[PDB]
């Protein structure tokens, strides 16, 4: 067992789009690289290529040659503190103020 | 079809740490995650399944597919032709921070 200080971690836990932790964390199949959900379906909207090695996704559909990445996922909630907690509350709060 | 929910569609960043809080990790915790369902062991150089983002052990995953079942031994699919593998280096990246 080791203590680890997390500005050591936050690369590996990280978004490069939106410069925060991994939501809803979804991977590239070919470069096995990963972002948010929102974050690189957006992306995706304007790029057939990874925003950051710079593969070609797909030439013609994007999306087809992405997953979530659930592993990836559990591993940030369980790293770092009440992530999860913030994110789920955060959610609700959307739909309590949108039914 | 990835259709983003209103929520999905105008969330935010969730701000990272710079505080420099540290966390306490043991080899149990975390271990569901970390752990080569072959050699319940430490992953060694990391394969991942591109049909269903699955990882496991480079020498272990041609043993498995050796003894006659073709699937993913974790969700039980037909894994299709040879580069369903890639290793996965941005994936050891992460186990070399964690010795235990
Ligand atoms: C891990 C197995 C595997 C496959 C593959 C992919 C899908 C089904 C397969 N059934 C036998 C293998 C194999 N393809 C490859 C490959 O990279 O060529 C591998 C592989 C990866 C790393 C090291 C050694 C090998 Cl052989
Ligand atoms: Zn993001
Ligand atoms: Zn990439
Ligand atoms: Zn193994
Ligand atoms: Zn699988």
């Amino acid at each position: 067992t080791t203590r680890i200080k997390i500005t050591e971690l936050n690369p590996h836990l990280m978004c490069v789009l939106c410069g925060g932790y991994f939501i809803d964390a979804t991977t590239i199949i070919e470069c096995l690289h990963s972002f948010c959900k929102t974050c690189i379906v957006r992306y995706l909207e304007t790029s057939k290529y990874c925003p950051i090695c710079d593969v070609q996704v797909h030439k013609t559909r994007p999306l087809l040659n992405i997953r979530s990445d659930k592993t990836l996922q559990d591993i940030v909630y369980k790293l770092v503190p009440g992530l999860f907690k913030n994110e789920m509350k955060r959610r609700r709060d959307f739909y309590a103020a949108h039914p | 079809t990835w259709e983003l929910s209103l929520y999905e569609l105008q969330r935010t960043p969730q701000e990272a740490i710079t505080d420099g809080l540290e966390i306490v990790v043991s080899p149990r915790s975390l271990h569901s995650e970390l752990m080569c369902p072959i050699c319940l062991d430490m992953l060694k150089n990391t394969m991942t399944t591109k049909e269903c983002l699955h990882r496991f052990c480079a020498d272990c995953i041609i043993t498995a597919l050796r003894s006659g079942n073709k699937e993913c031994p974790t969700c039980r699919k037909k894994l299709v032709s040879k580069r369903s593998l890639r290793p996965d280096p941005n994936f050891d990246a992460l186990i070399s921070k964690i010795y235990p």
